[PDB]
Order: C-alpha cells, then structure tokens, then sequence
C-alpha cells in the first residue's frame, strides 16, 4: 500500500485541489513543468504515493480534474502548476450544473460520470499497490456535490476494498453563492455516511472567521480561504508524504481513528495560522491546535467530547518537549476525552517543516462536536423545505420529495447517533 | 421521470395549443357564416319587395 489516487471535482473542488498541488510539490521540489530540483533525498524517498514517474524523469500527479463546465478547469491549465498534470485527466462536460445536486448526480453529471471512471481506472491499473483514494469537493455546489458523491458511489462499488477519503467544504450563508446550499450539502452528506472512510469537513464559515477575526483581513476572498485549506491538506497528508518511523497507510489510519462507520466526519485544525518571523513553542502549538479559533470547522469542541485525537507536527523541536504538552492538554481538560477509548490522542513528529514556517501542527479531531455543523445545516434544510422552496429546480430533474425527507431523516439520525456518545 | 415530464409537458402544450386553433377556426367561420346569412337573408327580402312592385301592377 504506497500509491493514492487524486480526484477533484467542481469550481471549489479544482480550486483547493489545485492549491494542494502547488504547496506538495514545492514540498517535494517538483517545479511547474515537472522536473525534480529539490536536494534531500527524504522529498523522493516517498514521491510514489502522489506522483507517477515519466520519460525523462518527469514527476505527474496522480490527479483527475472533473467538472462539469470547462471554466474553471481551463484556469487550472492556466494557472502557476497547470502543465504538471496530465492532459488526459481533464475530464469536462460543457453545460455545467447550476449549483444543482440533481443536475450532477442523476442528469448531466450521469452523463460523464463513465469516462471520469475511465481515467480513474487507468490510473489505478499502473499502481503496484493502490491505498485509497481522496476528493475535493464542496457539498454546497452542483458539480462537487451531486458527481462527487456519484463518482464516490461508483468508486466503492469498482474498488470496493480501497479506502475513500474526502475533503468536503461545507456551506454556509457568510461564504454562499445560492439559497439552495442546505438542500445540496444534506444531500450529499447523507452519501458521505454511507460511502466514505473519512471525511475532513472544512467549514466556509470557520475559514471565513478565522481570516476575519484571527487573522485581520476585512474582505476575505476565496484564495484567502483556500490557503487555510492548502495547509492544513499539507498537514493531514504529511506523514504518508515522509517518513520518519512511521508504518502507516489510509486503512490503518482509519481503524484508530473511526471506532464507529457512520461517524468519521473530523474537526480539521492548523498551527500557526498565516497569511511568521518569531517561530512558535511546543507549548503554543499544543494550545493553538487545540483552540476553538483554529478550528476548520464551526463547533465548539467543548461543546462534544473527542472520541480519537491525532496531532502531526512539523519542524525540528524536541520530542519530549512534544509528549510532554500534548500529556498536559489531556490530563487537565480530561472531561472532554472519552474515558471508554484508552490512550485516544496519538502524536507524530516529521522533521521537514512546510514553506515559510519553522515549526508547526496539524490537528485532527474526531469529536462528537461535529453535531453542531450538522445541526446548523439541518435548521437551513427545514426553513426552507418546510415550505418546499426552490424544490422545483429538483423535482424538474426528475427527483421526488420523498428523496429529501430520507435525506433530512438520516442526516438527523447521525446527529442523534453523536449524542448518543456525547454522554455515554 | 425526468425525460417523461419533460415530453409529457412538450405533449401536453402541443394537444392544448391545436385545441385551442381549431376550436379559434370554428368559431370564428360560424360568426362569419351567421354574418353572411344575414346578408343573404336581405337580398331575398329585396326580391319580395321587387316582385310585390310587379305583381301590384
Ligand atoms: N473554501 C472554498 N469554498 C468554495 C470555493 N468555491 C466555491 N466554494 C463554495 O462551494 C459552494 C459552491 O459550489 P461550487 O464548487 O462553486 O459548485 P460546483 O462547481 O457545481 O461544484 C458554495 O458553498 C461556496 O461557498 C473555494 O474556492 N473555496
Ligand atoms: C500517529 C499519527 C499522528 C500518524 C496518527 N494516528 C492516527 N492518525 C494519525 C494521523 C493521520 N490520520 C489520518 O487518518 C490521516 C488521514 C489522511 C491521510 C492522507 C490523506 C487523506 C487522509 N492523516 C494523518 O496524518
Ligand atoms: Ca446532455
Ligand atoms: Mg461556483
């Protein structure tokens, strides 16, 4: 188990995709046309997992680009790292989605779902050992949403046995493009559910507070927001990406961080948030990842209990200095982690730090808090589909009431499910 | 179901709209048919009035 393979799919999707590709490869020292010119043999000694290897030495993500209109696909192209990807995994239709997930998961995103499938399968053919595969997305668009979800639901019934790992933006009124949002992201979590191994719920309404109110910047655009997402995407796949001593693929990832199927929708969290001179301490790591502010998304987590912690940090610093303060986090807010899972928080350390910072952490937080996001989007469903509003553009593709109120019932059920534990 | 409301929508405009054209024909050929034989109606009472000249005579 060494190779991943990547899908992006949606505006959002390639957009935080596309990040992820431009902070790795840097990471790896693969410049914009694919050529390696970096100096430790640490940034190659685990380059398989998210590139293939080409004539003449060339580095090509193992990367498929989906849309259903070419726009923001052909800014990809565009774009600083566009010409490291291959061409034949830009996969795109032409009439789009229309922040629809009936147009993406049953009308036109059926449509191209197959040859999406296609690439996916010849990438997945040249793989010695396939680990799993990981999609960007969001739940509140068309594209991302429905054919993510569809792609997702193929994906598990061809490789049935291979993990699928998703980074899910959430929707929210301070960061919205329609009114239709609730309806798109409900729908689409409730396939997360069933369909995924983890899913690292990014909230647009977290990133837009952390770089309003701990970060200082008045008009946040989406490329402020990506960043976050950039780095902390960095963070979760760091120690897959290198060593140091660390014997671990996706699945035995997932079996210590899921002790329930249904609930692997995790709190991404990163430290120091950027936009520094003066490198922070152990013991500010420590308290920032843990911190409510450096949550991506928007629960409290004083408000849930954590079932599983996993923490990576990056940077040369004392590994006793780091068990030292992730021991004290523990001891003196003991409440808050499930007495009935021994020994939950787990801590690595990679010593190649990530661009422009000195030292830093990644957190990753499977907290019964995440109830909270789920909530929120539930009250935004039933405001509006209490009256069956804006339901025509759904039903005129051929859906049926009774597909959203399955929807509003499970997605109520797993809110149900986290406050079972939350008090057990 | 997507495509059989969309056809049933294209279908049901198409039967509602000839309908609607003929039913249109119909009566407007009946106003001009009950114009004309009111008409018609005069010219046989202006050949009354033209005989009842002759036949007092
Ligand atoms: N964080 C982030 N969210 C985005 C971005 N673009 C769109 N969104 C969010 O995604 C939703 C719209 O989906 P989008 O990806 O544009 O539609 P799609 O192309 O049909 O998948 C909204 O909730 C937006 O707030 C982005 O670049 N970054
Ligand atoms: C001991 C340590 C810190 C390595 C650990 N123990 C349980 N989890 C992790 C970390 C991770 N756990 C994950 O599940 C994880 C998920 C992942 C990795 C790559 C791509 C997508 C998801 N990434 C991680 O870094
Ligand atoms: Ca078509
Ligand atoms: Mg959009």
């Amino acid at each position: 188990m060494r190779e991943i393979v990547h899908i992006q799919a949606g505006q959002c999707g390639n957009q935080i995709g596309a990040k992820f590709w431009e902070v790795i490869s840097d990471e790896h020292g693969i410049d914009p046309t694919g050529s390696y010119h970096g100096d430790s043999d640490l940034q190659l000694e685990r380059i398989n997992v998210y590139y293939n290897e080409a004539t003449g030495n060339k580095y090509v993500p193992r990367a498929i680009l989906v849309d259903l209109e070419p726009g923001t696909m052909d800014s990809v192209r565009s774009g600083p790292f566009g010409q490291i990807f291959r061409p034949d995994n830009f996969v795109f239709g032409q009439s789009g989605a229309g922040n629809n997930w009936a147009k993406g998961h049953y009308t036109e995103g059926a449509e191209l779902v197959d040859s999406v499938l296609d690439v996916v399968r010849k990438e997945s053919e040249s793989c010695d050992c396939l680990q799993g595969f990981q999609l960007t997305h969001s739940l509140g668009g068309g594209t991302g949403s429905g054919m993510g979800t569809l792609l997702i639901s193929k994906i598990r019934e061809e490789y049935p046995d291979r993990i699928m790992n998703t980074f899910s933006v959430m929707p929210s009124p301070k960061v919205s493009d329609t009114v239709v949002e609730p309806y798109n992201a409900t729908l689409s979590v409730h396939q997360l559910v069933e369909n995924t191994d983890e899913t690292y719920c990014i909230d647009n309404e977290a990133l837009y507070d952390i770089c309003f109110r701990t970060l200082k910047l008045t008009t946040p655009t989406y490329g402020d927001l990506n960043h976050l997402v950039s780095a902390t995407m960095s963070g979760v796949t760091t120690c897959l990406r290198f060593p140091g001593q660390l014997n671990a693929d996706l699945r035995k990832l997932a079996v210590n961080m899921v002790p329930f199927p249904r609930l692997h929708f995790f709190m991404p969290g990163f430290a120091p948030l950027t936009s520094q001179y003066r490198a922070l301490t152990v013991p500010e790591l420590t308290q920032q990842m843990f911190d409510s502010k450096n949550m991506m998304a928007a629960c409290d987590p004083r408000h849930g209990r954590y079932l599983t912690v996993a923490a990576i940090f990056r940077g040369r610093m004392s590994m006793k200095e780091v068990d030292e303060q992730m021991l004290n986090v523990q001891n003196k807010n003991s409440s808050y982690f499930v007495e009935w899972i021994p020994n939950n928080v787990k801590t690595a350390v990679c010593d190649i730090p990530p661009r422009g910072l000195k030292m830093s952490a990644t957190f990753i937080g499977n907290s019964t808090a995440i109830q909270e996001l789920f909530k929120r989007i539930s009250e935004q469903f039933t405001a509006m589909f209490r009256r069956k509003a804006f339901l025509h553009w759904y039903t005129g593709e051929g859906m049926d009431e009774m597909e959203f109120t399955e929807a509003e019932s499970n997605m109520n059920d797993l809110v149900s499910e986290y406050q079972q534990y939350q008090d057990a | 179901k997507a495509i059989e409301e969309n056809n049933n929508f294209i279908k049901m405009a198409k039967e509602k709209l000839a309908q609607k054209m003929e039913s249109n024909k119909e009566n407007r050929e009946a106003h001009l048919a009950a114009m004309l034989e009111r008409l018609q109606e005069k010219d046989k009472h202006a050949e009354e009035v033209r005989k009842n000249k002759e036949l007092k005579e």
